[PDB]
């Protein structure tokens, strides 16, 4: 019966600004404490800031890596919570929640100013930040080595570095090599560029008799790459 | 009036959660 | 930076398990606990000394002792496979709030598997481009939750690390990878670099050096 709908999120270049909205219904908003919590991609929840209630003068406290750029405000006449953001950066991208903040203080064993819990949560609104334009991948070989090889088997891949955006398809020897092949998911570099790595395991008695090549393909830039890999020296 | 202003400051403390938590902890001991 | 948690904890269906939060502020403040399934809003589980919100099953129990908090599930169910975050004051006496690393609770559908670690040094080509990248690959492990860390000589490395989320393989096992970006001067200055992985108490560490 308690409903919180976040909106006002989307794509923006770094240095830009944004204003998030969060409706409220099913509870007395005019006095509730409210909190903004964000979840970066793949990472956990991170407390942003919280605006208190009338007994506290509508005072606000902000997270350290955030204080100075953001400002929280509230319109109790319409039950709306606002988060203005300035000088946005890539780090700031992520899901943004508004949460009804409750308060706890165990009189006998508590310590001021007590704790705060987050009763209800909205589905949240996704923010995204990029200064990225399409880029082609820069392939790099992941050479084996006598120190690297474990048993008669040897492990070898490619490094698709600094490209943008997804997706990227990889094969080895033009698909003729499927046994022992596994292509990893892509990491999203804080710089705003994707990178991933393919890899295949093979006999070490085959390095001479066989030549190994990874077939990268980046349609988003009309780019294809073939990279030969060879033992170290 | 000068003295009455002071009692107004106390009036808020007891309705300021943050000031409260320091009132209660003051009583605990 | 303030509160710590386990990253990858598991338990079998119907057994018992406990995940813990840790931080010098827990010596003075309670902690809240939240469940988070991907694509679903967080849910408050437990807070204060003893407060379970309505609609929560009774099998969830919290507890506090010293600078540690702890959540407990008795007779874990399948629907409890999720992520759990603790939350408290960043410091004793602060007005703020903070979360922990979070913990993935794997409801075991598979026998546990140990990750195979592989570490590559910067390639000859990438150095000529005046760059230095280290790739630490992880494969064939369950539950799909590890903890990676990079070390230069003895000292750990803070900046320059990125690591993917674990992903299934062709054989239902999980895989993930961590990268370390360096400058050709750093790579040639230190004696060695090391990639530590941690999975269910176990911890592997592969090492490489500029030489050879």
């Amino acid at each position: 019966e308690v409903q919180l709908v976040e909106s006002g999120g989307g794509l923006v270049k770094p240095g830009g600004s944004l204003r998030l909205s969060c409706s409220a219904s099913g509870f007395d908003f005019d006095n509730a404490w409210m909190t903004w919590v964000r979840q970066p991609p793949g990472k956990g929840l991170e407390w942003v800031g919280r605006i208190t209630g009338p007994g506290e003068g509508w005072s606000v406290d902000y997270a350290a890596p955030v204080e100075g750029r953001f400002t929280i405000s509230r319109l109790n006449w319409i039950n709306f919570l606002y988060l203005e953001m300035n000088n946005l950066r890539m780090e700031d991208s992520g899901l943004y929640f508004c949460a009804r903040t409750g308060k706890y203080y165990d009189f006998w064993s508590g310590y001021p100013p007590g704790e705060e819990y987050f009763q209800d949560w909205g589905r949240g609104t996704l923010v995204t930040v990029s200064s990225a334009s399409t880029k082609g991948p820069s392939v790099f070989p992941l050479a084996p080595s006598s120190k690297s090889t474990s048993g008669g088997t040897a492990a070898l891949g490619c490094l698709v570095k600094d490209y943008f955006p997804e997706p990227v398809t990889v094969s080895w020897n033009s698909g003729a090599l499927t046994s022992g092949v596994h292509t990893f998911p892509a990491v999203l570099q804080s710089s705003g560029l994707y990178s991933l790595s393919s890899v295949v395991t093979v006999p070490s008695s085959s390095l001479g008799t066989q030549t190994y090549i990874c077939n990268v393909n980046h349609k988003p830039s009309n780019t294809k790459v073939d990279k030969k890999v060879e033992p170290k020296s | 009036n000068e003295q009455e202003l002071l009692e107004l400051d106390k009036w808020a403390s007891l309705w300021n959660w943050f000031d409260i938590t320091n009132w209660l902890w003051y009583i605990r001991r | 930076y303030e509160l710590t948690q386990e990253t990858g904890v598991s338990v079998a269906l119907g057994r018992t398990v406990t995940i813990t939060c840790r931080g010098d502020s827990l010596r003075s403040h309670y902690a809240s606990w939240y469940q988070k399934k991907p694509g679903q809003a967080p849910i408050l589980l437990f807070y204060g000394k003893n407060n379970r919100p309505s609609g929560v099953p009774d099998r969830f129990s919290g507890s506090a002792s010293g600078n540690r908090a702890s959540l407990t599930i008795s007779g874990a169910q399948a629907e409890d496979d999720a992520e759990y975050y603790c939350s408290s004051r960043d410091k004793s006496g602060s007005r703020l709030s903070v979360f922990g690393g979070g913990t993935k609770l794997t409801v075991l559908s598979q026998p546990k598997a140990a990750p195979s670690v592989t570490l590559f040094p910067p390639s000859s080509e990438e150095l000529q481009a005046n760059k230095a990248t280290l790739v630490c690959l992880i494969s064939d492990f369950y539950p799909g939750a590890v903890t990676v860390a990079w070390k230069a000589d003895s000292s750990p490395v803070k900046a320059g690390v990125e690591t993917t989320t674990p992903s299934k393989q062709s054989n239902n096992k999980y895989a993930a990878s961590s990268y370390l970006s360096l400058t050709p001067e750093q790579w040639k200055s230190h004696r060695s670099y090391s990639c530590q992985v941690t999975h269910e108490g176990s911890t592997v560490e592969k090492t490489v050096a500029p030489t050879e």
